[PDB]
């Protein structure tokens, strides 16, 4: 609308909470799950 | 378990041991001035159909004294509340507390700022002498119309009250100053109604606002009122019409612990 | 369908009866039938396959009639017949597979393959021979709307379901009461358990009921009823109702009390058996209602009085049970059973030729899903494919 | 959310908490460090309990603790110090805090009371509970006692902080409790309280939480540890908090779906 | 059936006998211990009965996979047949009722006896493969 | 012959398969003093021979106290039976001794003047034995700073033992600790509980069954080798042991670690 006096780093302010929202946690969980799946030849068939 | 609360019940639109506590002020016993009146009432209740040993008689000195952590003992509770013109707020607070189900959490005012989340969130304070003073804080945690360090500037919302139900503006943090030595304050939420308890008001007009909302003043079936001139007549009325009072009430709301509120840490 | 069955029957009789040295009087009628078949089928062209991996095949018929001027068959006659028989058998095999691998939401009873539709013409009616087989007999009876009936040994009429109901329960799962059943194929095993052993129940009796409604009406069924549920009589760790935890079940088996087995049709008790175990007969029913009770023993030796206390720490949980097996039954509709192989044949053809999932049957011909939702269209298509599978099995083994 | 009704639950076979730790003052005395609560809080944090979720309650004795032992917490663990002369007191405390009791008032000066079944008991708590009982026959006359004279009554407790009394069922009694310093209630045992666990220190597993003489059940929530240092006791509790919690469970009365079933 | 299969075999064509409960499994009743000690107090392994037309297999672990990776213990059982079976209808059920009660078995070499007090859990990640 | 590997063992459920050892009996000096007979060991040897134990196979070991015996209880013997006298004030000492002699422990050294220590698992304890152990621990946060204690000053450490001949310390897992053991007299090792030791059985001669050999507070297992008897005469105690030696041996078993098939599995 107006960018009232001395608007801060709005992008960084948004990202600070965006990277902690639940969506970020879900993305991290998916990446960790895929990494573990690629890592766990030994488990073989230990995922439902 | 769930008791199947998450499951539906289908019904057809064509198909075809408990205990009774009577709370009364010491004034009633003093006026009766009989030592065997409790036995007499037990026998009259027996004629009505209440087994001997099922009716209990609890006595309190005043509404203010009884407001200090009231106890609900029987499967049915009937409280005879005497009307005083100067105690409308006290009667309303006591009736709210003992007619609604409350879920209260501890408050540590000396280490935290508190706020009321929703309209159901009140602050219930009980004790020998509760004196709650409040300081609202702006978004920068600075007092509005009050200096956070200095409590003399706070705004007084209760004074030496045995029971207070404080209602402050929702979403606004408050610093509280209370006499924790003679009072405990809890963050309570009104869960709903408590059909286990009924209040018969002897005396004046129909004055009981059990809702903090100013636009709502419900008068439930459990809020009865009578005109009195003799406590013997009052008790005869209660005994004779116990069936109607019980029909208005419902014993399933009985709690395990007899406290007026469910406490969660 | 009738003509295809006649082709298969004629070929089976040709392979069985046309052997070297046999008297010609042993075959004369079959030879007349076989020459009729050759005359009818000559000059027609058929195409089969093209669905899934089933190869496309083209069939042409130009054969000479088998001779009728011998006393005893010799090597020449058998050799001349065998080539024709082999070609016809391959043709029947491919027609049957092509018809089995097809289905339709609407008019599932009607022929679906081009070859069978062609055979349904009026020019091919001259080959009918005899519809002796059970499946073709029921096919004709159903077409006339007379009453059909298939006899099954251990019919598969109960979709696989293992479950439990908890009439009393708490978060700790220390004081449960309810039922626990497996229905599979032709067997029902139901156990009613109570952790308190009816200590506080009225008359020291806990009632248990289990209702199994069948998808089709079964007739003249022989049942085996036994007083224990062997499957539900050993320690188990079982997932909770919502799957958020596990509870422990440590049964002690008592005799079921006041056992009452009812076989009901349209809500009316057709057969009722009280406290009778072993072989029983249910003449006509569509629901099975098993009622039993756990009766706290009025008298106990010390070793039992110890097991069954008054307080909450119940270590042994009283359990009663019932087992019910349908040994043999009759149904108007087609079903899978232990003895036969029609479902296996159909599923085998579909799996072998990678037939895509169609609009009627569940993937892989999953019998559990099929019987669970046994719609009229599924019944029609299933009877069609089973009859075609029987026709095929007359020749292929 | 169909509260108040019991509906069968069908299941398929083929498929933020607070912890309270109650301890005797002797433990703190031996620890002789004023930062020990914060130390244990940080250790619990390592075990996964966020700071502020663990509360430490101190009681001076089993006697004092037995006077209306209110336990407000999602999980409660009570460290009970064994004394060979307090076996009954420990047993009564454990019975009161390991089970759910539904208690009704008793007016001894106005009614005669009898116990209806095995689940019914008389629980008396106060500074000094002295309970004397006179059984009455069907004619309302004392058996072995005289209702008018309380000296002839049979004494079943003396200066007890907490006492659970179990008289013969089906017979009325006249009670002579010291209501001035005691409150007696007619209670019925609904069932176990999964919220609470007891860890005895010392002794030899001496706890009868059942009035039945034929049973002395040892529930999973009743534990015992040999000890010489309270620091080692607390380290053991912290290190095995997971097992203790698994042994315990959330309070069924507390959980929603307990509404209209004696909630909380 | 038998004469026609005889003639088909002589003609060198495909034959087939249809069996209801074929006795294709040689009678075997035995166990294999993957983890074992002389005291037989902490065992992991499998037990099986292959008889007639039925296979009952039960994998047991005394520690309930407390120390196993991901708290999952894998069990396998391979039954080869002496002849190829075609178009077979099979019933697969999730519990081995034969290995669900207390037992006193004799050691592999017969020296001693060990105890088996089973508590039955649901089998996880059940895979049945038919191989040719 | 294929040592060090774990090959599956296959056996049959439907086949019928139709002395040399050495026993050591540990007892307190009180027993000998009460018996007051010089040839009592010879008499028991003859009775054991009657029961089937060749003479010279039964050893009689004497310890003065539970506290003294707890200092390195070396039991090298095919079968070991320890008669320990119950004392009301020594329940933890008895439990520690029973755990030490009834379970197998793999122990590594601990130089507390060079390293901080953390227990990584429920089976990892700190076992310290000697003339006088005084263990004082300081838990450290992630900055290697003491929690409730001062890393520099030992007097602020939290004490978990005082002049203990034997002690099994269990601290919160996963957190570093700085220890102040009195190493001048007592040695501490970082031990892991491999499992039960079948060689040894303990008979408590006295009070009730109080031993618990599991650090976990939720479990107090009472295994086969933990026996208990009442007594008024040590002669009666020894007669009972001799008469029921067969039952005791059946309850026990040969040490799994010392079996020649445990080579490369932490023994032989
Ligand atoms: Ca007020
Ligand atoms: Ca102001
Ligand atoms: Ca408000
Ligand atoms: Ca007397
Ligand atoms: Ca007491
Ligand atoms: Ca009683
Ligand atoms: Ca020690
Ligand atoms: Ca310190
Ligand atoms: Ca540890
Ligand atoms: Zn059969």
């Amino acid at each position: 609308k107006s960018t009232i006096d001395a608007a801060k780093s709005m992008a960084t302010n948004v990202m600070k909470k965006f990277k902690k929202s639940g969506l970020a946690n879900s993305v991290s969980t998916l990446t960790d799950s895929l990494s573990d799946a690629a890592s766990s030849i030994s488990r073989g068939s230990s995922i439902r | 378990q769930n008791y199947g609360i998450n499951l539906p019940i289908t019904g057809s639109m064509d198909i075809a041991t408990s205990t009774l506590c009577l709370y009364y002020p010491t004034e009633a016993a003093t006026e009766i001035n009989d030592n065997s009146w409790k036995d007499t009432l037990s026998q009259l209740f027996l004629t009505k159909g209440w087994p001997t040993g099922s009716v209990y008689f609890k006595e309190y000195t005043n509404i203010a004294s009884f407001s200090v952590d009231p106890q609900l003992y029987c499967d049915y509770n009937v409280v005879l509340m005497k009307y005083d013109a100067t105690l409308q707020l006290d009667m309303s607070e006591l009736a709210d507390l003992i007619l609604n189900e409350w879920l209260c959490n501890p408050m540590d005012i000396t280490l935290y700022y508190y706020q009321q989340t929703d309209e159901a969130n009140k602050w219930i304070s009980m004790g020998s002498s509760c004196t709650i003073k409040v300081c609202p804080l702006n978004t920068q945690t600075l007092g509005i119309g009050c200096l956070t360090t200095d409590a003399t500037t706070f705004e007084e919302v209760a004074t030496a009250e045995k029971l207070v139900i404080t209602d402050v503006v929702d979403g606004v943090n408050h610093k509280l100053d209370v006499t924790t030595a003679t009072c405990t304050i809890r963050n309570c939420k009104k869960l709903g109604p408590r059909e286990n308890v009924a209040v018969i008001q002897v005396g004046g007009s129909d004055i009981l606002d059990i809702t903090a909302d100013p636009t709502t003043a419900p008068q439930t079936e459990r809020m009865m009122r009578i005109n009195w001139k003799k406590w013997w007549q009052v008790f005869y009325t209660v005994v004779d019409y116990v069936d109607q009072i019980i029909q208005v009430m419902s014993k399933r709301s009985r709690s395990l612990n007899s406290a007026a509120f469910y406490y969660r840490v | 369908m009738d003509v295809l069955y006649s082709l298969s029957k004629t070929l089976k009789d040709a392979r069985d009866k046309i052997v070297e040295g046999t008297l010609y009087s042993n075959v004369s009628d079959l030879i007349q039938q076989f020459n009729q078949m050759i005359i009818t089928m000559n000059g027609n062209e058929f195409q089969t396959g093209g669905i899934g991996n089933l190869p496309i095949r083209n069939w042409n018929f130009n054969f000479g009639l088998l001779g009728t001027t011998l006393l005893n068959l010799d090597a020449n006659y058998v050799e001349t017949a065998r080539n024709t028989i082999d070609y016809f058998v391959d043709f029947v095999d491919n027609v049957c597979m092509d018809e089995m691998v097809r289905e339709s939401q609407r008019n599932g009873i009607a022929p679906q393959s081009d070859s069978l539709r062609k055979l349904s013409a009026i020019k091919f009616k001259r080959i009918n021979f005899d519809n002796s087989s059970e499946y073709i007999e029921n096919w004709n009876l159903q077409n006339r709307r007379q009453r059909t009936g298939f006899t099954f040994h251990k019919p598969n009429i109960f979709p696989y379901s293992a479950s439990f109901t908890l009439n009393r329960s708490q978060p700790a799962h220390d004081n449960l009461m309810g039922t626990m059943w497996l229905n599979a194929g032709s067997e029902i095993q139901v156990a009613g358990f109570d952790y308190s052993c009816a200590i506080n129940a009225p008359a020291n009796i806990q009632q248990f009921e289990h209702i199994v409604p069948l998808r089709r009406v079964l007739t003249t069924a022989t049942i085996t009823l036994l007083p224990d549920a062997e499957r539900f009589s050993f320690p188990r760790v079982i997932n909770s109702a919502d799957g958020a935890t596990t509870w422990f079940f440590n049964p002690v088996i008592l005799r079921p009390n006041n056992v009452e087995v009812e076989f009901l049709l349209n809500g009316q008790i057709i057969n009722t058996y009280q406290a009778r175990f072993g072989t029983i007969v249910a003449r006509n029913f569509d629901t099975i209602r098993l009622s039993f009770q756990l009766m706290r023993p009025p008298n106990m030796t010390p070793a039992v009085a110890v097991l069954f206390p008054n307080a909450q720490p119940f270590e042994h949980h009283a359990t009663v049970g019932l087992t019910l097996r349908i040994e043999s039954a009759v149904c108007e509709s087609v079903l899978a059973d232990a003895s036969e192989t029609l479902l296996a044949n159909v599923t085998s053809v579909r799996q072998e030729y990678a037939i895509p999932v169609g609009p009627v049957f569940p993937p892989g011909m999953n019998w559990t899903d099929l019987i669970t939702n046994y719609s009229p269209s599924r019944e029609d298509n299933l009877q069609r494919v089973f009859t075609v599978a029987s026709i095929r099995s007359m020749l292929i083994k």
